[PDB]
């Protein structure tokens, strides 16, 4: 068998669509994440300020005033290889241990 | 205010799956510009152009990497080679002729050797060397080269400066994040001198005990030191006129890169209209993006 | 697999393998073009879907 | 009471509605909404009833 090398990392459907596996392990809306998959919604993957959240829905006009604020002070980006630091970044046994 | 009505659409939408749509709606935004703004726009692309040919310009070495391959190839009783086209090739406001490569070259070794002496006089920064140095660049203004050799010549710089920033970047490396270099005083006291070592033991005049101990790393954090120094020699060029040549190169760039990116979004609308006509051999949108 | 009267015929996977091939290495010479963020979303779109 | 629920008030909201309908995700503007409800019924070249 062989491969082939992506330029930018690509979300599996399998556990995308099908029911969600992703969602679940996000703990996020399904709509919010095709919304975020098609280039149209911005994600924090952190918040270095106390505005921004974890996971927020972001617009393209309201993503504008964060950056006029704080700029580098926040991470939040576009794409799938967004889902996938955010993926990343979260840890479940902190999450075993609170919830 | 294209964008606001785009707050209502997207916010409302039916959670569309066909890209096409996605497509359009999003260069939608854009309007029709004519009779100004291709005349503007090519402007602020032309004056990035000649912004990046006096980046080109200051560089001294440049203008003999110009000349060293030509004398590769003009002692071979013939220049048979492609690169005989990345001549100067001047402007006038063709097959390269001897009346017009060579005569175009007497004045280049002049400028060589007249801009050396009068550069010693009166320290690098006279009045009448400074001038000369940049006539030497007026004569190298007036060619109009190809972008397969020049596509290199940018890189002569880039390197160049990601070198010496790295070589900036390592001093931080190995004594600022253990030490504890507090920042307020390194800027000022490395660009006082920056060639041999009154801050460093200015450093060790004051209390500073976190740097009085610095024999252990002293034979590591000089050598940042000798390589800027080399860096320096080489070049032949001193590090305040290259932090200069690499400020007001990048905001050349990024104005070219700005004023395309401005303009090309601005036609997109006749690449979707003339792929439809293709359209079906290969895909609907694999049309648009190779008409992109 | 050639058919015997000259022809060939295959399975649709090969289909789909040339498919995201062609965009993925368009995607690559989009970013030594230094393509706008707005074109570039769409062939990320792209091959998300194919 | 059918009314009791439109929430239309005149012929440009409505066709806003209808446009949004038919093509989800596309702006609507002034003129795309007529010109597709009147090919949806009324165009001789897309409707027919023999």
């Amino acid at each position: 068998m062989g491969h082939i090398e992506l330029a930018s990392p690509t979300a599996h459907i399998w556990f995308l669509k099908s029911l969600s596996r992703i969602g679940l392990l996000l703990d996020m809306p399904l709509r919010d994440i095709e919304r975020v998959l098609y280039f149209e919604s911005y994600v924090v993957i952190e918040g270095g300020m106390t505005n921004l959240e974890r996971q927020q829905i972001l617009t393209e006009e309201q993503y504008l005033d964060a950056l006029e604020e704080f700029g580098d002070e926040f991470d939040a980006k576009m794409g799938a290889e967004a889902i996938q630091a955010l993926l990343k970044s979260m840890d479940l046994e902190q999450e075993c241990e609170q919830l | 205010a294209a964008a606001q009505v785009l707050s209502s659409v997207e916010s409302e939408i039916g959670r569309t799956t066909d890209p096409v749509r996605m497509y359009m709606r999003e260069m939608g935004t854009v309007e029709l510009l004519t009779r100004e703004g291709e005349i503007d726009i090519a402007k602020r692309i032309e004056d990035g152009i000649n912004q990046v040919q006096c980046s080109v310009a200051e560089y001294p070495e440049a203008i003999t990497y110009l000349l060293e391959q030509y004398d590769r190839v003009e002692a071979e009783e013939a220049r048979l080679s492609d690169l005989i086209t990345g001549f100067v090739d001047p402007n006038a406001e063709n097959s390269i002729d001897p009346e017009l490569a060579r005569e175009k070259f007497a004045e280049l070794r002049a400028q060589y050797v007249v801009t050396r002496d009068t550069i010693k006089a009166k320290g690098r920064s006279h009045a009448t060397a400074q001038e000369e140095i940049l006539k030497l660049s007026e004569v190298f203004k007036q060619f109009r080269l190809v972008p397969k050799q020049f596509d290199y010549l940018v890189n002569s710089m880039r390197v160049m400066m990601d070198r010496v920033r790295t070589q900036e970047r390592l001093i931080m490396k190995l004594c600022v994040e253990q030490c504890k270099m507090p920042k307020k005083n390194f800027i000022t006291l490395f660009t006082g001198n920056e060639t041999s070592d009154t801050w460093f033991n200015a450093a060790i005049a004051m209390n500073k005990p976190w740097s009085e101990k610095l024999h252990d790393v002293s034979e590591e954090v000089h050598r940042a030191l000798q390589k800027l120094q080399q860096i320096e020699e080489e070049t032949g060029l001193t590090i305040e006129q290259v932090k200069d040549i690499n400020r007001r190169m990048s905001i050349g760039e990024a104005k070219a890169r700005r004023a395309k990116k401005e303009m090309v979004e601005a036609n997109l609308r006749l690449v979707i209209s003339i792929a439809k006509k293709y359209t079906r051999g290969l895909q609907f949108l694999d049309l648009i993006q190779e008409g992109n | 697999v050639p058919l015997d009267g000259g022809r060939f015929a295959t399975s649709d996977l090969n289909d789909l393998y040339r498919r995201v091939i062609n965009r993925n290495n368009r995607l690559k010479r989009l970013l030594d073009l230094a393509a706008p963020d707005i074109i570039v979303r769409n062939e990320k779109r792209m091959l998300q879907e194919a | 009471e059918t009314l009791r629920v439109d929430p239309t008030n005149d012929r440009l909201s409505a066709l806003v509605e209808i446009y949004r309908m038919m093509r989800p995700g596309e702006p609507p503007t002034r003129e795309a909404a007529e010109s597709l409800f009147e090919n949806l019924f009324f165009s001789e070249d897309r409707y027919d009833l023999s």
